[PDB]
RNA sequence: GACUACCUCUAUAUGAAAGAGGACUAAAACCAUAUUUCCAAACUCCACUUUG
């Protein structure tokens, strides 16, 4: 992951330097503890059932980034089937998602700045390509890793059934046979480069040092491809 | 719908043609009414629109053809039925929708019980699918039971595009004939009988607005409330209250301007179409204070209704004014206010040189002897060497201090009023009178010699700028013969004749973009070869850097600019390298291909105008300047062909030699300035390399929109004037004693910005023993003003001056070994990203970085440089500052002869403008010390600060130059690399203190990453805020 | 919204004047600077930001 989201003035508390995996994950844990009420009377059967299966811990988050015009759809997938989906400002509206400076000459609009907190969120998103008006691919991912599929002939609706089967696919090449073998290769691999730089400040200049990198980059591209298996 | 204008129709773009007697849609070089049938070839976008007006917002994508095949007939295709049933009709439909909507046909007159209509979308959808028995739904039978669907569209539609096309037609020029034009004309009438138009605690006591702000309060303050819909629900309590009062808005032409203005000031502070970021005050809707702000924003509305036909008063043309000459006067006065902010800098140079403490106009005839009589005689001969490379006699200033101020005060004194120019006899000016009164001509007087001196050195100033560069080094005398030897090229001290023309940074750090590129994709080659190399901190690359650019300023750009044939030949080059390939998405679509025959500041003229017509509708959707890019290439490309058709290929291989070559560089030069132009080159020797350049780039933009054949060369004859006083420029003295009298004075002034035994050193002597050397931005302090500014800066605080460990910190590391892997590491990081993922990488990579910011700060604050640096940031404000009183001062002459054409008649002049609460003493006295530049005299009386707090109580006239000078300080010290913050004004009795000043940030290695540094650095911002607040 | 514009026209006074227009009026942008930010390409029409 990336961990790297913009100052956010969440319900009263400001959370900022949300550049590391703490301060992401001490995020994350307080929108899950805070407490809500939805008002509306047409989703109230809807809308807090939606902050059930997402609460619930056998649950996944799927955010959908640019579904409609200026909409995001957040989307969560129970175990056993059972898609719900909102829309995100309904989501920042029920948690008092704002922005802690939104005037800084660094920043964006909140449209733009939340899909930061969104793909620390979720575990899948989904981005339409729209190839000349009409759609091409949906262009899947895992958020713990990089794993991109490319889902071609699937509609909106027939996708939701196929995220539980990429999510499958994935999490069995984890668990055994090449990811332990070649991430292990990996971990050696930084594990030599690291006393390498402790004997010397100065060897990441050294071309030597430098072809290790490379062999470690092709290790992980390798990685991803037994993940796809 | 969104866009009436600015967009194709017809393969023809729409521009609105306003008039005094009305609005007009017109294509775009015709003059016919075409407001009919443009309107209507505008309404497949209505029927775009409406499904969008019917449909929700997590848009159903067959909900979504439904609709726009009940309203279209093409547009409809096939949809399942089965698939619209299975889905909830209300979940998908419009929040006007979901429920029962009630409408009135346009045609029915008045309201009745039979005339409303009746429409359950939801309920009406559901029962004609019931009917629908088919695979697929059938458009006849489907259609039929929409028809009260298909009625309220149709209604829709042709009730919108006949508001858009009445609000066309009325928008004519300085109007009278349409409510809030006609009230506005009569409460300026009443203020010139001097009345009072309207009373705000009456006309408040009928709208009842103790009822409002009371029940706005009750919302803002009602329990639950939300940041995400407050501003909705603040929205229907105000348009409920107007349902209340809707008697008295028809009938009272005042009272329907006061809801206006109320319904405009809740739309400021608690916006609904603005994207809303913050949180709106309860300070701003309270009885008494909205009540304020509607007095003060409905005087706004008269005030820029006096001067926008004082405006049509002193151009006569108040019945024939047109749309397309308020854009002819929006040229000319870009030109006379970019004129006047230099006559103003350079009067402020012939102040110093004459008595500096004078704080009044310097260029009247009267008030110039009594500051010719107090001059310290020692200091205008040290004076008159920096600003003329010549040496003056005790016995010749009399007669020279008098041909400088003729110089400027029959230019100056032409441009300021308002009226009808002549710009030939604007730049003759023969004679200037001496009175102690007796004319001289220029052409007998001292200064003739200050041209052929002058104009007969410009084939040595070229080969001493390019020693100063080092282009002879890394050159050999052979191959610059044949740079300067081309036939027809003859290094012309013009520079472009065309507007908008990129400089040669931007076209070599971009023409490098394209020649150095990825390779992997469906390449936009543009066939380059020359933009090879970025390395600026090398010897031989900043050798071929200055051969390019002089190659390309001074042969380049003259003839490029001037032949049809070169410059086409490169536009068609672009053109067709851009739509000839696959696909609709090409961006140099909608731009016409140069006719033949056309010159190119003809064509120029065209990409101006289409750059500055399609500047609101770029911003109001994220979209980038095409035409930027546009400019660009056919300038990149044009450079190269210039180079590559000449054997001027070699500039690319610099190549440094050891075999001394005491050979020559014979180039030729010819002009034919005769002794005409002796008067504005006297202007121009007094102003700064920054000043001289804009006002070149503002007078060919002003020059291409004439139309005589002449009084366009009296213009390209002043320019060239220009560009010979950009080749002196920045020369300076070489003799040590000529600029001060003993060593004792010059380290007694060198020590106030490194005051330590540092000066007998090896950057501040010259090589050995105890001879100075001096310093190149020490000088060009003293040659302007600042000089006693600055030394009050670094008076402050004894860490701004060098010490003795920021000499120390240029030994600690090599330097140039930094740069050299802060650039390997870079390299690096483009083939495996996957590298600023790596913690201890990215930790090095930052280190590595900081010694190379640190050691620069170093490197300049020891050679003084950072001296230069805060001159030229205070050269910027007060100029910028000028330029808002000079606004001010146009606006004084459009409102006060407005009142002359309805001391004799001076005392009924200014008795009204005292009655207005316009200009008085007490701001044309600020607005004096601001435009005269009376920060630099030493004595400061109020900060920078405070004078953009007196330029906003100058301009509170009116709030769109109000409101834009506060946007203008953050704009300027954004550009020096700065941010400022600014605590807000409600708390601190409207004055201007800094909240926060810290360096821009630069954001290295990607775009979510921590890696970055400061663009200048924190101790320089120190520096910087104490200039801005010191008294 | 000083920063975080302003002005003109528009009345079925509401699904809303919550609409269009502006080189027309301002600010920017453009321009002969001292060096680190990878870069290239990316037509047009239409939504309009609300737990309703």
């Amino acid at each position: 992951m990336i961990y790297y989201i913009k100052d956010l003035k969440v319900k009263g508390k400001i959370f900022e330097n949300l550049m590391n995996k703490e301060a992401v994950e001490g995020l994350i844990t307080f929108l899950k503890k805070a407490e809500f009420e939805i008002y509306s009377r047409e989703n109230y059967s809807k809308y807090n059932k939606w902050f059930e299966m997402w609460k619930s811990p056998t649950s996944s988050l799927v955010f959908w980034k640019n579904y409609s015009f200026r909409c995001h759809l957040l989307f969560v997938i129970e175990k056993d089937g059972e898609c719900l989906g909102i829309p995100a400002s309904v989501f920042e509206s029920v948690l008092q998602i704002y922005l802690a400076d939104p005037f800084a000459p660094d920043t964006k609009e909140l449209f733009v700045e939340v899909c930061n907190l969104y793909e620390c969120l979720a575990d899948v998103t989904v981005v339409e390509h729209f190839e000349a008006e009409e759609s091409a691919w949906h262009k899947l991912t895992h958020n713990e890793t990089e794993v991109s599929k490319r889902v071609y002939s699937k509609d909106d609706d027939e996708l939701l059934k196929y995220i539980p089967e990429f999510l499958d696919t994935i999490a069995t090449n984890k668990k055994s046979q090449k990811y332990n073998q070649i991430q292990g290769k990996i971990q050696e691999i930084n594990k030599e480069i690291a006393t390498l730089y402790e004997s010397s400040e100065d060897y990441i200049f050294t071309e030597y040092v430098s072809n290790l990198y490379r062999e470690s980059a092709k290790l992980e591209q390798h990685s991803k491809q037994i993940l796809k298996e | 719908t969104m866009r009436i204008t600015k967009v194709e129709v017809d393969r023809k773009k729409v521009l609105i043609s306003r008039d005094k007697n009305g609005g007009k849609l017109v294509y775009e070089n015709e003059m016919q009414d075409n407001t009919e049938q443009i309107m209507h070839h505008k309404k497949s976008s209505f029927y775009k629109s409406v499904v969008n007006k019917t449909i929700c917002r997590p848009e159903q994508k067959q909900m979504k053809k439904l609709v726009h095949g009940l309203l279209q007939e093409n547009s409809q295709e096939k949809i399942k039925v089965s698939d619209v049933t299975k889905l909830n009709i209300s979940n998908f439909l419009n929040h006007r929708f979901k429920k029962s909507l009630y409408y009135f046909p346009e045609n029915s007159p008045d309201k009745s019980e039979e005339y409303r209509i009746e429409i359950n979308l939801s309920q009406l959808l559901e029962d004609s699918l019931k009917k629908q028995q088919g695979t697929f739904i059938c458009w006849e039978s489907f259609s039929k039971d929409m028809e009260l669907y298909i009625n309220w569209a149709e209604n829709y539609i042709s009730s919108k595009t006949k508001l858009i096309k009445k609000s066309i037609r009325n928008n004519r020029i300085q109007s009278t004939e349409s409510r809030s034009g006609q009230l506005m004309d009569r409460y300026m009438k009443d203020i010139l009988n001097k009345n009072k138009p309207f009373d705000i605690q009456s006309v408040s006591e009928k709208y009842q607005l103790e009822k409002l702000t009371s029940a706005l309060k009750a919302t803002f303050k009602e329990a639950k409330k939300n940041d995400k819909e407050i501003n909705y629900k603040l929205k229907s309590t105000l348009q409920n209250h107007e349902r209340q009062i809707i008697e008295e808005l028809k009938e009272n032409s005042e009272l329907n301007q006061f809801n206006i203005e109320i319904r405009k000031h809740l739309e400021t502070y608690f916006p609904i179409k603005k994207t809303n970021r913050k949180v709106g005050d309860i300070r701003n809707l309270e009885i008494g204070e909205i009540q304020k702000i509607v007095n003060h924003r409905l005087k706004n509305k008269i005030v820029q209704r006096i001067l926008q036909e004082g405006k049509l008063a002193s151009y006569e043309i108040e019945s024939t004014v047109n749309s397309n000459s308020l854009q002819k006067i929006k040229i000319e006065e870009a030109f006379a206010l970019k004129f006047i902010n230099a006559c103003l800098f350079a009067s402020n140079n012939l102040r110093n040189m004459v008595y500096p403490v004078c704080k009044k106009d310097i260029l009247m005839i009267g008030e110039f002897k009594n500051s010719f009589k107090e001059i310290k005689h020692k200091k205008f001969i040290r004076q008159w060497s920096q600003f003329f490379s010549q040496e003056i006699t005790v016995d010749d200033i009399e007669l020279a201090s008098w041909g400088l101020r003729g110089a400027i005060a029959p230019i100056r004194n032409e441009i300021i009023h308002l009226k009808k120019h002549s710009w030939k006899k604007f730049f003759n000016n023969p004679t200037f009178k001496v009175k102690k009164t007796s004319e001289f001509l220029y052409k007998e007087t001292l200064f003739k010699d200050y041209f052929y001196s002058e104009l007969d050195s410009v084939p040595e100033l070229i080969i001493n700028k390019m020693e100063s560069s080092k282009i002879l080094d890394y050159y050999s005398s052979d191959q610059l013969n044949q740079v300067f030897t081309i036939p027809n090229f003859e290094l012309s001290l013009l520079t472009s004749a065309v507007p908008f023309a990129p400089s040669f940074k931007r076209v070599y750090l971009k023409g490098f973009d394209y020649q150095n590129q990825d390779e992997a994709q469906p390449d936009y080659n543009l066939k380059l070869n020359i933009y090879n190399e970025k390395a600026f901190n090398s010897e031989a690359f900043q050798a071929q850097y200055s051969l390019f650019k002089m190659v390309y300023y001074q042969v380049f750009l003259p003839q490029f600019t001037t032949n049809n044939d070169l410059f086409k030949s490169s536009v068609d080059f672009i053109l067709t390298l851009n739509k000839e390939r696959k696909g609709y998405a090409k961006a140099f679509q909608d731009i016409r291909k140069m006719n033949k025959d056309e010159k190119p500041s003809e064509y120029m003229s065209y990409i101006q105008s289409q750059l500055m017509l399609y500047q609101k509708k770029q911003e109001e959707k994220e979209k980038i300047n095409h035409f930027e890019k546009f400019i660009n290439q056919v300038f990149i490309k044009g450079f190269n062909s210039f180079i590559e058709k000449n054997r001027l290929t070699y500039i690319c291989h610099p190549t440094k030699n050891t075999v001394p070559e005491n050979d020559n560089i014979e180039i030729p030069f010819h002009t034919d300035m005769d002794d005409s132009n002796i008067a504005f080159w006297l202007m121009c020797k007094l102003l700064d390399a920054k000043q001289l350049s804009e006002l070149r780039n503002e007078m060919i933009k002003f020059s291409c929109s004439l139309q005589s054949t002449e009084e366009i060369s009296t213009f390209t004859k002043a320019r060239e004037v220009i560009g010979l006083a950009l080749l002196n420029g920045e020369k300076g003295c070489n003799d040590w004693k000529e600029l001060f009298d003993d060593k004792e004075a010059w380290k007694k002034n060198m020590s106030l910005y490194v005051s330590e035994e540092l000066l007998q050193s090896l950057p501040y002597t010259q090589e050995d023993g105890q001879t100075p050397v001096i310093n190149r931005s020490i000088d060009l302090v003293k040659k302007y003003g600042t000089e006693t500014i600055l030394e009050k800066l670094f008076s402050s605080s004894d860490d701004y001056k060098v010490s003795a460990k920021d000499i120390a910190k240029l030994h600690e590391y090599d330097v140039t070994e930094k740069i050299a892997q802060q650039e390997s590491l870079h390299k690096q990081w483009i083939e495996k990203p996957g590298l600023a993922r790596d913690s201890a990488w990215t930790k090095k990579y930052q280190n590595v970085i900081n010694d190379i910011s640190n050691y620069q700060w170093a490197k300049t604050k020891v050679e003084l440089t950072q001296v230069r640096h805060l001159h030229q940031l205070t050269i910027d404000l007060l100029s910028r500052l000028a330029g808002y009183m000079s606004i001010a001062d146009r606006d004084f002459q459009f409102s006060s002869n407005y009142i002359l054409e309805r001391k004799v008649d001076l005392k009924q002049l200014r008795l009204t403008l005292e009655y207005l609460e316009l200009f008085d003493n007490r701001l044309k006295e600020k607005r004096n010390n601001i435009s005269h530049f009376n920060y630099l005299n030493g004595q400061l009386g109020n900060s920078i600060l405070e004078l953009f707090d007196d330029a906003r109580d100058v301009l509170s006239y009116d709030r769109k130059l109000k409101n834009a000078v506060s946007k203008s300080l953050k704009e300027i010290l954004s550009s020096h690399g700065m941010e400022v913050t600014f605590k807000p004004l409600y708390q601190t009795n409207h004055h201007l203190k800094i909240d926060k000043l810290q360096p821009k940030k630069i954001h290295h290695l990607g775009e979510k990453s921590t890696v970055s540094s400061n663009q200048v650095s924190n101790e320089y911002c120190q520096l910087v805020r104490t200039l801005l607040t010191m008294k």
